[PDB]
RNA sequence: AGAUUUGAGUAUCGUAAGAGGACUCCCUUAACUUAAGCAUAUCAAUAAGGGAAGGAAGAAAAAAUAACAAUGAUUUCUUAAGUAAUGGCGAAUGAAAAAGAAAAAGACCAAGUUGAUA
RNA sequence: UGGAAGUAUAAAUCGAAAAGGUGAUAGUAUUCAUCAAAGUCUAAAUAUUACAGGAAAACUGAUAGCAAAGAAGUACUGUGAA
RNA sequence: AAAGAAUUUAAAACAUAUUAGAUUUAUCUGAUGUGUGAGAAUUUCUAGUUAAUCCUUUAAUAAUAAGGCUU
């Protein structure tokens, strides 16, 4: 699960282009304070299952 | 490991993925101050691989510099020299403008220790850098044994004296050899050392 | 005669006088001195290498060089985490250059680790070493026996490493080890049989066959593409 | 030796041994070699018939060790032994025992042919050989051996 | 006695000893490319290469990339690496 | 409303400034002078202008030499050497490896790996 | 710059890598040798005509030696730098 | 056709085979193995044939280029 607004971008922007060659799903969700509340942080980049 | 793509994608500067990010961050320089603080570097990869770390004490400041080359001041381009020295163009500086603008970040702030810098972007007239500054007197980085070396003394304006990695290659620092044969260990020491005229006690 | 003198810069602001001389040799003595007092084995300018200079003008001599191979320790079985705590240089960036160097530094090494004296790390007598010594005693006279042995009668796998020779002697203070382990022996008078073939043996032929072969490649490569 | 320079003996003449006609001035045709074409053309014609022009090839970097070769003479060899251990030797032949003339330990790379050689044999030991050197070694009864 | 100092076979006779270790990479390299190639895609200079190879001057591939990278060596292997792209399309 | 990002005000504890600059590291395109004129060159990293340091500073652990019977961080001294080379090839400018000594010391980040992850 | 078909730095444009750099005559190829750049630190050997404290001298001995052997950068001059 | 003993012990580069792992990409990574590379022929000379042949670009060659020497 990918967070729509990480700044710089550049940081996640390989993710979708790297799960789509390894066959990995992936989903982009909005809010990385939304996954941060998951793991109980402000913020939260990637997580993954 | 993350960062071993972030690299690899950074190498990538021509990329339209690139090319779009740069072209909103040079926008956006242009209008805030010149030099000013960032609350993360916008290259993590670069930062980190010049010695940044996500600790306190350590501070990013973006810093614009007008890129290009200007004219000799001289009132209205007038110089009183023979035709060896009458260019008023085509002169380059000496210094690079990362250096340059090292300088004028270092001097902005002058209780701060300029650790490195790196390039963000540039456009027809500025470009835009990134400095890492580190506060020496901060209770963490004094009480590191890797990194309290820049609580030294001499440290104080690093990138004033020719110390920081962009001021280094500036000084002729990029190699070793008989390519740098006047170079060695200072350009301006090296020609005082070899012009001594050494008179020895008893001499013929 | 046409002069070459370059005085016209100011070389009043260039010259350099030697005044201080004669209190260069006293600071450096004195120092190198307070170090031998502080702790002597530091002074002793830890053994180096036997070396050979680079260029054929001087590729017949011996001189010190930098630190020895991590292979010539493993030669002479040192430890290079041992090495450097009891004055031996280790210059990791020294590429073996030949078998001759390899043996002949191999030597130096050896014949230093019998010289050596290391002191037990704790001044008391009951320091692990000195009891550790006294607990395998027995086992090393039944070994030192079937050693001194089939050496006495004969004249693939070996020990890694060897054993510091650690003791408790008077401190005999010596400012250097590589005075007391030359380089080069004496060099005597060499003498030879002459035989029939050695009178026959043209030496300048050889070096002109050796040279005209070197001087025809460039024959053979022009001749082979045609 | 101030006191014996000739300062002191010109003392109360006026020009100091310079001439009144033509004073003693700052210069006397220019700094240093100056004119070198113009009008001091024939002191650098006279004195140095071949100091302006070039000559040779350029070597960009020239490796003066490359070159380095000390020679000795076939008569200068036993001097290296000296005459007490040449007269020791002075009754041999072939197949007993021969001194041998280390010339590379003494710094001595080529051995050139010059002189005579002492009717003894000897054997010399070099890096390069003239080709009246081995002859005159081996006209005398010894052998040439090579080095390095 | 002693070797020559002349020729080929020149020097004193010892037993000279190195590796020639090559600076590589693992195979993980070729997903990482594959990766970031995807994302990023090519500049205007290796579009430009692509359409000259397709014509079939190989040639004026080569001076283009020789034009834009400044080196015999280092023209050739983008040559290469981009006609690879151009195989697996 | 709440979860974040970014930017400010205020409070607390600190930090920079100025003096000195003999020695140290640098920025800048002086001219007088020499070339018997002079315009490249020389004077010359020289003068003046500007910045930054400490009791020393700078450099320092090979993308280094060499072509050897090979060496091995940096620095300083001897020699190479007024030599290779540069230069209206004129006036003039001008190194470095080898070799001999003083002293000797090597360690880290980044990237990679370990993730009931701290 | 001694570095000569470019030794070093900088600017405009261009811009790499299944690595590669160097072997100083430009170029391509094949071998050989030797290193592994683009981040940081690091004592010792070295310099010193600021300044402070000392010791010496084939140095000067009141027109000499620092400008200054006394309330010397003082008296005095200049709008001022001096 | 004629004279010729050649110097003497601590070894790594890998050209590789053969296995123990991993991989799909211009695919790599260990270890077992032999030779290589090993040492207790070479030169001269006469008649052929082939080739090269004014010197240099300093690790070795090649075709271009450049520099030397004489006029």
């Amino acid at each position: 699960v990918i967070a729509h607004d990480v700044e710089p971008l550049e940081m996640v922007v390989y993710l979708p282009y790297l799960c789509k060659k390894l066959q990995v799903p992936y989903c982009i969700v909005k809010g990385k304070a939304r996954l941060g509340q998951l793991i109980h942080r402000s913020t939260a980049a990637v997580v993954a299952v | 490991g993350a960062y071993k793509y972030i690299n690899a994608l950074n190498r990538k500067k021509q990329s339209d993925v690139l090319r779009f990010l740069r072209r909103i961050r040079c926008w956006e320089l242009r209008h805030l101050p010149r030099i000013h603080r960032v609350a993360r570097p916008t290259n993590p990869e670069r930062a980190r691989r010049l010695g940044y770390k996500p600790k306190s004490g350590f501070v990013i400041y973006s810093v614009r510099i007008h890129r290009g080359n200007r004219k000799v001041s001289a009132r209205k381009g007038i110089v009183h020299r023979k035709p060896a020295c009458q260019g008023i163009h085509k002169i380059k500086r000496v210094k690079s403008l990362q250096a340059i603008a090292e300088q004028r970040v270092g001097k902005h702030c002058g209780a701060l220790r300029v650790l490195n810098s790196y390039f963000i972007g540039q456009d027809s007239t500025y470009r835009f850098f990134e400095v890492i500054l580190v506060d020496p007197f901060n209770a963490a980085i004094r009480n590191d044994p890797k990194m309290n070396w820049i609580c030294a003394d001499k440290q104080k304006r690093r990138e004033a004296r020719g110390l920081t990695s962009a001021a280094k290659k500036s000084r002729g620092f990029t190699g070793k050899g008989r390519r740098y044969n006047k170079i060695g260990a200072g350009a301006r020491g090296n020609l005082k050392r070899r012009n001594l005229l050494q008179l020895k006690r008893y001499r013929s | 005669a046409v002069s070459n003198i370059h005085f016209c810069k100011d070389w009043r602001s260039k010259v350099h006088t030697w005044f201080k001389q004669p209190f260069r040799k006293i600071r450096r003595h004195q120092t190198r001195v307070e170090k031998a007092k502080a702790v002597f084995p530091a002074t002793i300018k830890s053994l180096k290498p036997s070396v050979h200079c680079m260029n054929q003008r001087f590729n017949y001599k011996l001189r010190l060089g930098r630190g020895f191979t991590l292979k010539e320790l493993r030669a002479a079985k040192i430890d290079k985490n041992l090495a450097r705590t009891i004055g031996i240089a280790v210059d990791p960036r020294r590429k073996e250059s030949s078998k001759e160097c390899l043996n002949r530094n191999a030597q130096r090494l050896t014949e230093y680790m019998n010289r050596l004296v290391v002191l037990p790390k704790v001044h008391a007598a009951t320091a692990k070493r000195l009891v550790l010594n006294k607990k395998n005693a027995e086992a090393k006279t039944k070994k030192a026996a079937e050693i001194k042995k089939f050496i006495a009668e004969h004249n693939k796998k070996t020990k890694q490493f060897n054993k510091l020779p650690v003791q408790q002697k008077e401190a005999k203070q010596v400012l250097d080890a590589n005075k007391v382990i030359r380089l080069t022996a004496p060099c005597t008078l060499e003498t030879k049989t002459l035989t029939k073939g050695m009178k026959a043996f043209d030496a300048v032929a050889h070096l002109r066959k050796a040279k005209n072969v070197a001087k025809a490649v460039s024959g053979i490569v022009k001749g082979q593409k045609k | 030796a101030t006191r014996f320079r000739q300062t002191r003996r010109r003392r109360g003449h006026v020009s100091m041994g310079y001439g009144r006609i033509g004073k003693h001035r700052k210069q006397r045709g220019g700094r240093g070699n100056a004119g070198g074409q113009h009008h001091r053309k024939t002191w650098f014609t006279t004195f140095h018939p071949d100091y302006f022009g070039k000559h040779g090839m350029r070597v960009f970097h020239l490796k003066a060790n490359k070159y380095y070769c000390p020679s000795i003479n076939v008569d200068s060899l036993w001097s290296l032994v000296g005459k007490d251990v040449q007269a020791q030797y002075k009754n041999a032949k072939v197949g007993e025992e021969v001194p041998v003339i280390d010339c590379v330990k003494h710094g001595y790379f080529k051995v050139l042919g010059k002189g005579f050689l002492p009717k003894q044999p000897v054997i010399v030991r070099a890096r390069y050989f003239s080709e009246k050197a081995q002859q005159k070694i081996k006209a005398v009864g010894g052998a040439c051996e090579l080095t390095a | 006695m002693a070797g020559i100092a002349v020729g080929l076979k020149r020097g004193y006779p010892v037993h000279t000893m190195t590796a020639k270790r090559h600076y590589g990479v693992t195979k993980r390299k070729h997903v990482v490319n594959d990766v970031i190639r995807e994302a990023c895609g090519f500049s205007a200079y290796e579009r430009h290469m692509m359409d000259l190879l397709r014509r079939g001057l190989d040639k004026k591939a080569l001076k283009y990339a020789k034009k834009h990278l400044g080196t015999h060596k280092r023209g050739l292997a983008k040559r290469d690496e981009i006609q690879r792209a151009l195989e697996a399309i």
